[PDB]
């Protein structure tokens, strides 16, 4: 209270889509929540606003980056039964510095209290943690979670992803809070990684059509036909994974594995 | 430049382009000044350290005062860890100079765009000492301060650092010369406000408190975030002009007496015998200064007071004058005392601002050292900017030394032709 | 990382920007931050230029990492040649801009300019200021040359191209006068000089030198090299720092150009040197270090030249490294290899000299050592760029380097009677008027310790310590204080 | 030499593609150079059954002297003759991928890597958040972006699709097509093509024994034929190198506006 979760993961693996429908669930039990999108893409919010909102930069950009005369809810925008939305935005790709944009809007944001006077904040942060300005949520967050599927390098860049969990947890109060299985009919290859590891899984979704669908409709899960096929199961999980950070989360001690060991791990 | 805007008569425009500044790094070469027992230690690249010994390294140090913690391809590969080599580092260093109280980890461009949390750093370092030396961090990164802004950075660093307190007391924010300091001290004991302090102090470990009952008058007008901290923690922050010439100063005095209700018939027998005196000691630069055209490039953020100083009291004319970035609640009580007119430009396109210098001409150009020299050889005549940062330019007292700082070259001129 | 309190040289970038400096024609755009600007100063303020360098930088702020920093530096790149209309353009980056490669060299070349474009790779994190402009020297060169005996046929003077001299290097704006002088004195004319004063067309007469003259070897060897592979055109070694030096460096050109027969009396310090004045300098400790080139020079002079014994030798120029390390051999050391501010303060203090010949770095810690110092050698300030003739090399340079380098010593009269005379109230220990200011000792060991008149009694200290080690010895005292010295 | 540029939208199967291509140019009677640009360095464990070292670690062995290292320090030879070179890069959250990429591109250019064979593959990641992941652009003839049949992997590609444009203004790289991945349908990726001028050159759907080639450290031509949709797999990708050689046209096209694409992708 701030609960501030990470969400960090395999690149594409549907951090965006689990952030987006996560804080859609909190905001059904009740609670208060703002998403940040950390992403050069700006593309985390837009099923919660129906709409790409301006970015934390745009918003700079009006100003001519003068901080006196900054607005705090300016950046900010209203969704999903009252989701607040904030998208930090970047550089185009290929040039300019993602890292310190994203970085230098985490700091921007915390110096405001954006952190405070909400009850749920989320991180929704890109694939390729390539440099120390994309780990800044970890600064402030009390949970990680991160996204996988029931494959190889999903499961390899979630234990990249552990480690820096391990090395920020040296500093910060961040600790890993769970797995989330994603796309993925079983869970076979996940869970031995979980029991070397010391990791337990949160929720699991199955590679459902009507989640692929909901993000080409720009709407959350919970504004799909309930009668569509799966849309059921998933409205229910991202409940169920919303009442456990209330309820049941806990710091769990996890080591990663060396590179050659998750690759003799892994496999038939 | 873009479609210009209007404020109290003045006209406020913006040009975007190359610029000729310096970053916030090189505030540790008045700030190590200041406060001689604090160490600053910058975290960057070998251009940072060669940009700190290029400008302080004229002089000879027998004890290192600043120094730079150099990047290595292993840290931007992330095969050393960066905290244990900060804490390595800083290790090292104490043992070089075990007698630092106050240690600096100043951030630079390389630090600030991979993002070392050097705060975090600070914080640890602090907690593995706390006893002995306190070890703090601010930016003085190129890409994110200019000049004087590091000062800035670096004083909001301390005041988290500063007691708590809910005392009578004067706070002049900003770095004032020694004999300005005791001079203005003296100055604010006559009107009846018995606690003067100075921010930053000639020690870091002995910081003013700070919290409800402090007023704080800015002596200089790049603290906006410091200003905005010391706010925070329950201080009034007085708005006045900047104490530059007999004007600013006299203002300057009169709002924290206003705020402290002194009697103006005693402001006033205290203020007048300083006020006529100035009045004397300014009429042969007045007559040197009177009638000239000036222009001023951006450094500072002094040029707008200046601006106003060197037109209101000495009576030159201004062309354009340049500021690297604006504060305008902030500038608000310095742009009413401005003339009409006024030309002020935020940002700069050093190129096309040359193009204005060349085909104004001006009498006096007030400019960086990388375009002092270059436009003497042209016949124009300069006053290098960074004077005015290392000089005791502050009070009543104080206006006429203003004054001869752009009477000088002007007067050099006639003598050497 | 590396702590670094004094740093012995810069960023290459701005061994880059000394290339273009130096040169005419020649502009460089460089991708860097706001702030970098300073570099100007080095040529605005320490060469006291009455021109703006040839440098556009794009001088980011950290809005634009927001945005598109690559057009922001092709939009500078078009700016610079339409605005400057330059023979060649350099196109490089600085450290910060190094970090999110914009690749601004090969986007210049893709930008359709009709000149030559030398696109700069310089690792800022691993290589240094000289490393920088040998680089650039060699590339530009090699970019205009790629492409593409005989003056006793056609019945001239041999003419020389000389290679090396740039601003911010030490005193080459004299020593490229002096060297010029002797040459002609020698009936040898110049080419070229380069990179100092030369446009990119002066470059493409390289070739048509009888030799090159390596006068800066950290700036012109690789460039000397490229030319002896590609052109056949020789190259001299031996840099004319020092009379005899300046002798052997006559006999080389003489044999690449094929001449047949540089007098010592020339130069005055050989002289100086011989008369009775200078007796006392025999054996005076000297620590020496600086870029690779004039630390072999200055060790060569000091002990064949000068007289003086050289207890400290060593050079931050990697690159000179096993030259140095023969040298010190020679001199019966162990040369230090480093940049490390720290350890040359450290080697200092441990062998205790009488006099260091050093960088501007070098009187930090003499400073602190209480020990007479004088510049040799780049890093340096502004009182190194005088107005008055100041070669170090040729025979005005060997006159200049001794006045130099006997200045900073107490003087004949007044060492000897500080020697005799421990207890006047003016002229006290450890005093110099012509600068014109006002494991265990016993008492009994240091009293004979406070008998060392000053500067050698650092040594003594050592000695004498050593000398306690090396035998059965415990404490210290007086009489060990004089077995030490006799040991010795 | 043939040079290639791989990027999309992340997980998209970038790497397990680009890998299988290398080794269907490699039955084609073709010399391969695949180079992953990642710090995680997963690219070609396909194609060598193992972890090679990286360019970074090798570097850090000699202490940065790029002078004493040679290709046979750097380069490894996998399947059928392959040849592979793994970046490497920070730890996630460290340092600065971006410039070490950089660095590893240029090694290679110094040592003629991208000249002495024919064919070569960068295999880029996903978030292309700097000028280093876009250092492959200046030595490619074309770039193949992988996407999958809907929303967020097509507005990734319009992204990068405007990055390759602004290269391409001053390099050779041209856009040579999409790779449909993972998908049953088309349906809103030839919406967008239509609309841009990109054209589908392969069409892979989702194979389970590929995600199973993955587990088993193996391209998909060392799969059991008898297992489902290893044949047809194999054949999409030999077809996919057959075109690179004989097929490949640069492709005049131009990304969509942010409110564009957002408004065109749907139902
Ligand atoms: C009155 C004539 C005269 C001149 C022109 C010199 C120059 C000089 N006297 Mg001196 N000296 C003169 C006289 C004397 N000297 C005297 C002593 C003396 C000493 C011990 C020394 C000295 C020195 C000198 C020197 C060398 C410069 C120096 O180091 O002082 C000059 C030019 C200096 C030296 O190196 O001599 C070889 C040195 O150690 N002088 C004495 C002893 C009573 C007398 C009368
Ligand atoms: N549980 C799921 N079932 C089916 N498709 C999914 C699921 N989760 C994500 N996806 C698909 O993955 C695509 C990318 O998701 P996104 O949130 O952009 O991932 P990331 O944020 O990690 O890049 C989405 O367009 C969606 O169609
Ligand atoms: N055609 C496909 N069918 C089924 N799974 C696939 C297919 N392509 C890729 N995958 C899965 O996607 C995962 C991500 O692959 P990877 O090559 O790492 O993508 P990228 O390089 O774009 O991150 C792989 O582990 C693989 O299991
Ligand atoms: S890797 Fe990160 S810190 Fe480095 S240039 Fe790219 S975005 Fe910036
Ligand atoms: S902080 Fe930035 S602008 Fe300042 S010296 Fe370092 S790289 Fe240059
Ligand atoms: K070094
Ligand atoms: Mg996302
Ligand atoms: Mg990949």
């Amino acid at each position: 209270g701030a609960l501030v979760i990470a969400v960090y993961g395999k690149g594409g693996i549907g951090k965006s889509t689990t952030s987006s429908n996560l804080s859609a669930a909190f905001s059904k039990l009740g609670k208060k929540v703002l998403q940040i999108g950390c992403d050069p893409k700006h593309d985390s919010t837009f099923t919660l606003t129906h709409k790409m909102v301006p970015t934390v930069i745009d918003i700079l950009e009006e100003v001519d980056f003068h901080s006196e005369e900054l607005r705090p809810q300016d950046f900010m925008f209203e969704g999903f039964n009252g989701v607040q939305c904030v998208e930090s935005g970047g550089p185009p790709a290929g040039t300019g510095c993602g890292g310190y944009v994203t970085g230098q809007t985490v700091k921007l944001l915390k110096e405001h209290h954006l952190l405070e006077d909400t009850d749920v904040v989320i991180f929704d942060v890109l694939g390729d943690v390539v440099c120390g300005g994309f780990a800044a949520p970890l600064q402030h967050a009390n949970y990680c979670l991160i996204v996988t599927a029931n494959d190889f390098d999903s499961i390899f860049a979630m234990n990249r992803i552990v480690a820096a969990i391990n090395a920020k947890a040296k500093n910060y109060k961040v600790r890993l809070g769970g797995v989330i299985a994603n796309r993925s009919a079983e869970l076979d290859q996940i869970e031995k990684f979980n029991e070397k590891t010391g990791l337990k899984t949160m929720a699991h979704f199955r590679n459902v059509d009507a989640i692929r669908r909901s993000r080409l409709k720009k709407c959350t899960i919970f504004e799909m036909d309930p009668e569509e096929e799966g849309v059921l199961e998933v409205q229910n999980e991202y409940l169920s994974l919303a009442k456990k950070m209330i309820d049941n989360v806990e710091p769990l001690e996890a080591e990663p594995l060396k590179d050659r060991e998750i690759f003799d791990l892994l496999g038939f | 430049l873009g479609s210009p805007e209007f404020m109290s008569g003045s006209t406020l425009l913006k040009e975007t382009g190359p610029r000729e500044v310096f970053c916030g790094l090189t505030s540790i070469v008045w700030l190590h000044r200041r406060m001689p027992d604090a160490f600053f230690l910058v975290v960057g690249s070998r251009t940072c350290a060669h940009l700190i010994q290029s400008a302080a390294g004229v002089m000879i140090f027998a004890e290192p005062r600043f120094g730079t913690a150099i990047l290595e391809e292993r840290d931007l590969a992330g095969l050393a860890d960066a905290h244990e080599e900060l804490d390595r580092v800083v290790k090292s260093l104490l043992k070089r100079r075990p007698e630092i109280r106050t240690l600096f980890l100043v951030g630079s461009c390389p630090s600030e765009v991979i993002k070392i949390d050097l705060s975090r750093a600070a914080e640890r370092l602090s907690s593995q000492f706390n006893g002995q030396v306190r070890i703090l961090n601010y930016s003085g990164s190129g890409i994110e301060t200019t000049f004087t802004q590091g000062e800035d950075g670096a004083l909001k660093a301390l005041v988290p650092l500063m007691p708590s307190s809910q005392e009578e007391q004067l706070l002049l924010a900003g770095t004032l010369a020694n004999p300005v300091e005791d001079r203005l001290k003296t100055i604010f004991n006559r009107l009846g406000i018995q606690k003067v302090e100075s921010f930053p102090p000639r020690e870091s470990t002995k910081l003013p408190a700070i919290g409800p009952g402090t007023k704080v008058l800015l002596a200089q007008p790049y603290l906006t975030d410091t200003a905005r901290e010391l706010k925070d923690r329950g201080a009034e922050i007085l708005q006045a002009p900047f104490p530059l010439g007999v004007e600013g100063s006299q203002l300057w005095i009169e709002a924290a007496a206003n705020a402290f209700k002194i009697k103006k018939t005693l402001v006033d027998a205290t203020l007048e015998p300083l006020i006529t005196r100035a009045h004397k000691a300014l009429k042969p630069y007045v007559e040197q200064l009177s009638g000239k055209k000036l222009f001023l490039l951006p450094e500072s953020q002094l040029e707008i007071p200046l601006a106003r100083f060197l037109s209101n009291e000495c009576g030159m004319k201004l062309i354009e004058v340049g500021v690297p970035y604006l504060n305008r609640e902030m500038m608000g009580p310095e742009l009413d005392l401005l003339p009409q007119n006024t030309r002020i430009v935020e940002g700069q396109h050093v190129e096309k601002q040359l193009d204005r210098v060349r085909e104004h001409h001006p009498d006096l150009v007030v400019c960086g050292m990388g375009l002092a020299n270059p436009l003497e050889a042209e016949g124009i005549s300069t006053k290098w900017s960074i004077e005015m940062v290392f000089s005791p330019i502050h009070g009543i007292d104080q206006a006429s030394d203003l004054a001869e700082l752009f009477a000088r070259p002007l007067h050099r001129q006639n003598l050497l032709n | 990382m590396e702590l670094t309190l004094w740093t012995y040289e810069g960023p290459p970038h701005i061994g880059a920007m000394r290339i273009a400096t130096s040169m005419k024609g020649l502009h460089y755009v460089l991708h860097a931050p706001q702030g970098d600007t300073y570099a100007d100063l080095l040529f605005t303020m320490i060469e006291r230029r009455g021109s703006r360098p040839p440098v556009t930088y794009t001088t980011f702020q950290a809005r634009d990492l927001g945005g598109d920093t690559a057009e922001l530096v092709k939009g500078h790149i078009f700016e610079a040649v339409e605005r400057f209309k330059p023979e060649a353009l350099l196109v490089g980056e600085s450290c910060t801009a190094e970090l999110i490669q914009d690749q601004p060299g090969s986007l210049a070349k893709g930008m359709g300019l009709n000149i030559p474009i030398v696109s700069l790779e310089l690792p800022a994190y691993s290589k240094k200021e000289n490393w920088g402009a040998s680089e650039t020297f060699y590339q530009l060169i090699r970019g205009l040359l790629k492409e593409i005996q005989s003056w006793q046929e056609e019945g001239r003077r041999p003419r020389v191209n000389l290679l090396g001299p740039s601003l911010l290097g030490f005193r080459c704006r004299d020593d490229v006068l002096e060297i010029q002088k002797i040459l002609g004195e020698n009936g040898i004319d110049i080419n070229v000089i380069a990179p100092l004063g030369a446009s990119p067309s002066d470059l493409m007469r390289l070739p048509k030198a009888d030799a090159n003259v390596c006068l800066y070897p950290e700036i012109a060897e690789s460039t000397c090299l490229w030319l002896e592979r590609n052109f056949k055109t020789p190259f001299t070694k031996v840099v004319p720092i020092g009379v005899k030096a300046t002798q052997d460096f006559l006999e080389e050109l003489y044999e690449l150009l094929g001449m047949e027969v540089s007098n010592s009396d020339q130069s005055k310090l050989p002289w100086y040197s011989k008369s009775v004045d200078s007796n006392y300098l025999t054996g005076k400790r000297v620590f020496i270090f600086g870029d690779g080139t004039h630390v072999l020079a200055a060790a060569r002079i000091a002990n064949e030249e000068l007289g003086f014994e050289v207890v400290g030798i060593g050079t931050y120029s990697r690159e000179m490294a096993r030259k140095v390390r023969a040298a010190a051999t020679e001199l019966g050391l162990e040369a230090l290899i480093t940049n490390d501010y720290l350890e040359v303060e450290e080697s200092i203090k441990e062998c205790a000299p009488e006099l260091v010949l050093g960088t501007q770095m070098e009187r930090h810690s003499a400073k602190r050592l209480g020990i007479p110092c004088a510049v040799i050698s780049t890093p340096m300030h502004v009182q190194d760029v005088p107005a008055r003739y100041s070669p170090q090399m040729g025979w005005e340079g060997a006159n200049v380097i001794f006045d130099d380098w006997v200045h900073p010593l107490m003087m004949g009269l007044e060492e000897h009677l500080i020697g005799m005379f421990r207890h006047d109230f003016e002229f006290t220990d450890g005093h110099q008027s012509h600068l014109g200011h006002l494991i265990h000792w016993t008492s009994e060991g240091e009293s004979e310790l406070a008998k060392i008149p000053f500067f050698v009694r650092g040594k003594v200290r050592r000695n004498t310590e050593k000398y306690a080690r090396q035998a059965g010895c415990r404490e210290i005292d007086g009489e060990t204080l004089l077995d030490a010295k006799a040991h010795f």
